[PDB]
């Protein structure tokens, strides 16, 4: 594959290259807000975003050597992951709230009308303030997201040697940001200490989506927003 | 098929 | 702290030191069968709170931050010690030296089908990599003192333990290195292995999350009451 | 709790 044969550097420039724009929310400020309403803005905003996502997952290196079956696999099981990774970036500058949009900057009080939108917050809120702590650089982001893009199903024929394919170029995003972090003039120890770091972040990422996925097919299967076909489809992949 | 296999298309 | 004092050596010692016993099935229908996990895996929770005590800084926390911690990461911590014993196994799991499972016999049972197919998978994965059991107990460590470790809490006493647990964290990523550089790995070689060690935790992590679900809607016939607590932690 | 019985002891 062609994605094997890219530098460091030709890796950061693609992935940067390939971010997907910052959507707004259809937030009305003439009305207050309801569980239904704050429901809408999300899962709009939300199904908006899968569109950008699904573009930006075939310029991720190595994606589009997979089969169609595998691609559609790995976002169905990473897309609330990279959506919340994304929201947990953005929200970097903002402490004690979460920037889901231009013009939806919420706080923790805001969507306790919504059905287990607190329990999200406060982890949402806590990973935001871990990658401030961390100071997160943009180079080490999207390198992260690309990570969660291959490995979250990685793991669920003739085809194993595709896996294989996913593992090296697995392996080429960790010399990417170990690269990242030496430039940054880390010392060789605070590498890899910050490498495990990030990495460990991202099973706790996995924890808030899972929860995620049961609050939002709790309140999928109580009609409280209607959701687009697409994110009816998203959900069911994981029931 | 799925919406999200035809997305991946087009 | 002793712990943040250890060598690299000292910390795989203590490490290997505090190893839970490998106990047995006291040894079926869609009710024997989950009787005999549940049995087991509570045996064993009484086994690991010992084994936590003993994990380096540990002791360092408060009662509380240390009951949070296990009711976060008891799962997990049974699953990856699970996936390693069948690592010899290919395609069966190892829950006990006398019960030893096929993925035939965990459809058995309610739900378990899907995670033993992931479980399965974690530990071909392990045997792929070929998993040195000084690497195990490194990322058994891990898994304890980072799962719940977000979910803590302002008080800069509490922010004052959350960092005392990522200096001992930084330790054993330390540790992991020391294995590998050991074993003759090169510098690349180390932060890749490094990486794909610490990405099967975040699956190891899904595999808990779907557990705590399908036991949270069998929770019938009999769990234990320390399990029961254990299970109420994620609701 | 028991948690907090059995760290305890
Ligand atoms: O860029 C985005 C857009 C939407 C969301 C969310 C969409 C739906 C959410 C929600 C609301 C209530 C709840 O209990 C659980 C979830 Cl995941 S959060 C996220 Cl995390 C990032
Ligand atoms: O060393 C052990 C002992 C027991 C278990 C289990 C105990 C109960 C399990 C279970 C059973 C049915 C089900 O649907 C889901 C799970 Cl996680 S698995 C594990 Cl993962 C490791």
């Amino acid at each position: 594959s062609l994605a094997l044969s890219l530098t460091a550097d030709q890796m950061v420039s693609a992935l940067l290259d390939a971010e997907p724009p910052i959507l707004y929310s259809e937030y009305d400020p003439t009305r207050p807000f309801s569980e239904a309403s704050m429901m809408g803005l999300l899962t709009n905003l939300a199904d908006r975003e899968l569109v950008h996502m699904i573009n930006w997952a075939k310029r991720v290196p190595g994606f589009v050597d997979l089969t169609l079956h595998d691609q559609v696999h790995l976002l169905e099981c990473a897309w609330l992951e990279i959506l919340m990774i994304g929201l947990v970036w953005r929200s970097m500058e903002h402490p004690g709230k979460l920037l889901f949009a231009p013009n939806l900057l919420l706080d923790r009080n805001q969507g306790k009308c919504v059905e287990g939108m607190v329990e999200i917050f406060d982890m949402l809120l806590a990973t935001s303030s871990r990658f401030r702590m961390m100071n997160l650089q943009g180079e080490e982001f999207v390198c992260l997201k690309s990570i969660i893009l291959l490995n979250s199903g990685v793991y669920t024929l003739k085809s194993l040697e595709e896996k294989d394919h996913i593992h090296r170029v697995l392996d080429k995003i960790t010399d990417t940001l170990i690269h990242l972090m030496a430039k940054a003039g880390l010392t060789l120890q605070q590498q890899h200490q910050r490498l495990a770091q990030l990495l460990l972040i991202l099973s706790h990422i996995r924890h808030m989506s899972n929860k995620g996925m049961e609050h939002l097919y709790s309140m999928k299967c109580k009609n409280v927003v209607p959701l687009s076909d697409l994110l009816l489809e998203m959900l069911d992949a994981h029931r | 098929h799925k919406i999200l296999h035809r997305l991946l298309q087009d």
